[PDB]
């Protein structure tokens, strides 16, 4: 056969060109088909066949190499198949990986390359993401998320399954993806019989380089149409309204062809299109201006609005008039990995919304930042894909070339490491300071990570993973999530505390459009429940799968109850593998009866000894002000809570930093029942300020007398 | 068990100090994290956690 | 220097004040029609905000605290403690 005739680490491109020209397919035994075949011919026209011959030679001769080359050249998908002939799996029982930065892009991927290869999804090419394992024992290639391939490392960091293992997109500078080129680096100072190979798009080849201590570097050529960039001449205290001028004197000067915004929020892409709206109506009423189409692609849009973005441009009015415009304000979405037919001009104010977790206060927050030059550079690629474009930025040369960073902030910067910590744990990581990681994060924050870990008996006090860290290790949730899941079988409400847990890890199903804020509050009122956020969560996942039960349409009655239903579903396929890993791992599952009344306290008790660090007092009866006991954090209860009356102690599953400080996803609990459900935590001895300290040692002594007097009298 | 302190103790100017009592710290120190010098093969990390800049809303890039 | 010898003339007998008031007020007939539109919906965006504020509190009356709810949630806890021990004790003294 093809794979017997090639040699492992030794095939050369002509041989790998012609067992994929060859009409049977080696890979099941198979025949090769027109698309097999165009899609081959593609490949072969593509410039990473071209350079096919010298990855290979660089892929034999090197362990770990790095490949950088512009996007569409082919390193997602040729790159892959030609590791895979060049390894020969059949000959050594392990498969090819592709990490990617988005379970959805690995799908894609995935998808992309069995219809290359002839062969169907999951059989030869499989995917992996989360709660979605599409794959078999004969599969060779499989692309799987970051996160992903951080599971699998926590679960045998060996990686004896994996025989070469791409990382794409490293340009992004995920937390899980350190994390897993960390792993990669550490497997290849091991053992050397596993292949890394590190894809990127970015001029981060030297970096790359110096990280994998000198691997090789190969370059993929090819270019794309042109882009002409202008600045502007100042910086712009008002970046909407800049854009909006800017949009309308492309609307009426420039020549045809798709506008691109960037803008920073949804409300205010929302606005930034009426605004747009109203212009291009003043102008065919004044002007006689050619028609417009305004498509917002914020953080917060449907299907439908996506479709309705790429769909085409309208038409002019007149024939030899002012042609017709797509004005596309998008946030981050056309940044990268986006391909908009049509798209010609470019509108950059500068500024996007990035999540970054300050750990001074741990605090997480969506915030306007200034952008950076890759992202001037990868929405100047984005514009002008099938002619030459323009791109025009609000900000000044000199401004974006000092002002403006590089590269953009990692996420594990941006984030929490408590995951990776346990991750690196239940892997074997004793020595996490002392680990080959190429930017590991801040000493401050690694501290604050184990400490957390510690008050969640993640690890003990000498860092050693327990029982209990080895089972949140496995239970793909947050740590506080396994913690309270775990602690659910003492209060008797795990079914309850499974879906709420479910439902945290899930995206928000509360949908509040603008034009229906009052039906979505009335619904939100008739599906709340008084005792907390969660409490209302619950009740609403109860009156969904109540109405599954009953028969109803799902999306009809997400819609009716201005609900999400693939947040809804993504909710269910959660509690269902939660369950499954509960039940695997021997925990028992049970419910608190409807008519009992202390069925509330239980699971509010369950959910304080989840979440006790994030607890918070009110200062004063006069104050609706709430203190965290998390470094002594001075914030509010946000709008969309559904408790009228605040709590004595509000357990906050979110923290939101915004210009009005606000904590959502709270729930009303005690400060005796939180010192019961964390003695530890929320020790008096080891109390530090304030007086939020004293009133939970107050709770606690007037708690002790009165076991004294039930002893007394018992 | 011992109740351990928090790493990130908040002062009264609102910085957050790095208690060396607390677990993490403890841990850390065992790992072999120096003062100073981020953690790695060979310390080339950043050794302070990305801070937010507090632009104003529809403000352009360099105001 | 022009700011300072505005009193003086040009090559053409003109004042340079004269030149610069005759751009400055060229600018403003460019911006005046514009900056008056800004305006007049400033004006109406921001007394329509008000009214929608006297609105939204006119709803608040029409449809009109913690120590006071855990209160009540701690006596009905004790009260149903009681209640346990009494019939534990046997205190069935009703009528």
């Amino acid at each position: 056969s093809l794979l017997d005739k090639l040699e492992r680490r030794n095939t050369t491109a002509k041989q790998a060109e012609a067992v994929e020209d060859s009409d049977i397919n080696p890979w099941t035994g198979q025949r090769h088909s027109e698309r097999y075949f165009k899609i081959l011919k593609a490949r072969r026209k593509l410039p990473v066949n071209k350079q096919r011959q010298e990855f290979l030679d660089l892929y034999h001769n090197n362990q770990i190499l790095v490949f950088v080359g512009e996007t569409g050249s082919g390193k997602t998908t040729q790159i892959p198949q030609y590791v895979l002939y060049d390894e020969l799996p059949h000959q050594t029982g392990k498969l090819i990986a592709c990490t990617q930065p988005r379970r959805v892009a690995a799908m894609s991927v995935a998808q992309r390359v069995a219809d290359e290869l002839d062969v169907k999804l999951g059989e030869e090419v499989g995917y992996s993401i989360r709660f979605e394992n599409k794959t078999s024992s004969k599969t060779l290639l499989k692309y799987m998320t970051d996160g992903q391939l951080l599971r699998e490392a926590m679960h045998d960091r060996d990686m004896s399954r994996y025989s070469c293992i791409i990382l794409d997109e490293a340009h992004e500078r995920t937390l899980a993806t350190d994390i897993l080129m960390a792993l990669l680096k550490q497997l290849s100072e091991r053992r050397k019989d596993l292949k890394i190979i590190v894809m990127s798009a970015t001029l981060d080849a030297q970096k790359f380089q110096s990280y994998f201590f000198n691997a090789p570097l190969l370059a993929v050529p090819g270019r794309t149409h042109p882009v002409e960039i202008f600045y502007t001449p100042e910086a712009e205290r008002d970046y909407v309204e800049a854009a909006i001028r800017t949009v309308l004197q492309i609307h009426a000067c420039e020549p045809e062809g798709d506008i691109l915004l960037f803008l920073t929020g949804e409300e205010e892409i929302e606005d930034a299109c009426r605004r747009i709206s109203l212009e291009v109506d003043e102008m065919i009423r004044e002007s006689d201006a050619g028609p417009m189409s305004v498509y917002p692609l914020y953080g917060t849009l449907p299907p439908h609005q996506q479709q309705r973005i790429f769909e085409k441009a309208p038409q002019p009015f007149r024939p030899g008039g002012r042609p017709g415009r797509k004005c596309i304000v998008a946030t981050n979405i056309a940044e990268t990995s986006l391909t908009i037919d049509g798209i010609v001009y470019v509108v950059d104010p500068g500024f996007s919304k990035q999540k970054i977790y300050n750990p001074r206060t741990r605090v997480e927050s969506l915030l306007v930042s200034p952008i950076s030059k890759a992202s001037a550079q990868q929405r100047a690629g984005r514009a002008g894909r099938t002619r030459p474009g323009k791109c025009f930025r609000l900000y000044t040369e000199e401004a974006f070339k000092k002002e403006l960073i590089e590269q953009t902030y990692p996420e594990i910067l941006r984030s929490n490491l408590s995951n990776t910590v346990l991750e690196l744990k239940k892997l074997g990581v004793e020595d996490l300071v002392h680990f080959d990681l190429m930017d590991p994060p801040a000493p401050e924050t690694m501290m604050r990570a184990l400490e957390e870990l510690n008050y969640l008996a993640c690890l003990d006090d000498d860092g050693e993973l327990t029982p209990l860290g080895n089972l949140a290790s496995e239970f793909p949730l947050d740590p506080a999530l396994a913690v309270m899941l775990i602690s659910s079988p003492e209060f008797y409400c795990s079914n309850e505390i499974l879906s709420i847990t479910s439902l945290l890890s899930v995206p928000q199903i509360w949908v509040r459009p603008a034009n229906a804020r009052k039906r979505a509050d009335e619904m939100k009122a008739q599906f709340a429940h008084p005792d907390g956020d969660h409490l209302t969560l619950l009740n609403a996942y109860h009156a969904y799968k109540g109405a599954e039960a009953r028969g109803e349409d799902m999306k009809k009655w997400c819609h009716e109850h201005f609900l999400s239903y693939r947040h809804l579903s993504s909710a269910d396929n959660v509690r269902a593998q939660l369950k499954k890993i509960m039940e695997t791992h021997g925990i028992e599952l049970v419910s608190t009866p409807f008519h009992d009344k202390n069925y509330y306290t239980n699971i509010r008790r369950a959910l304080l000894a989840g979440f006790f660090m994030q607890v918070a007092m009110r200062e004063s009866s006069n104050s609706k002000v709430y203190k965290t006991v998390k470094d002594e954090q001075l914030v509010l209860i946000h709008p969309s809570t559904t408790v009228t009356t605040p709590y004595e102690w509000v357990v906050y599953n979110e923290f939101v930093l915004t210009t009005k400080q606000y904590v959502r996803t709270v729930t009303n609990i005690r400060p005796e029942w939180l010192l019961e459900i964390a003695p530890v935590y929320y020790d008096l001895s080891t109390f530090q300020k304030g007086e939020i300290k004293n009133a939970l040692t107050r709770v606690a002594e007037k708690i002790r007398r009165q076991q004294a007097m039930k002893a007394s009298k018992a | 068990r011992t109740a351990l302190p928090s790493a990130f103790q908040p002062t009264k100017d609102g910085k957050t100090k790095i208690n060396p009592n607390s677990f993490g710290a403890r841990m850390l120190a065992k790992m072999g994290y120096k003062e100073g010098q981020g953690l790695g093969k060979d310390g080339q990390g950043r050794n302070v956690i990305i801070e937010v800049n507090l632009r104003p809303q529809g403000v352009g890039l360099g105001a | 220097p022009e700011e300072e010898q505005g009193s003086s003339r040009n090559l053409d007998g003109r004042r340079l004040r004269t030149v610069t008031e005759a751009k400055a007020l060229a600018e403003y007939l460019a911006i005046k029609p514009e900056m008056e539109k800004r305006e007049k919906e400033a004006r109406r965006k921001r007394w329509q905000e008000i009214i929608e504020m006297t609105e939204r509190k006119q709803e608040e009356i029409r449809n009109g605290d913690g120590k006071w709810v855990e209160e009540k949630e701690v006596m009905g806890e004790r009260t149903r403690e009681a209640v346990m021990e009494a019939m534990k004790a046997g205190a069935w003294k009703d009528n």
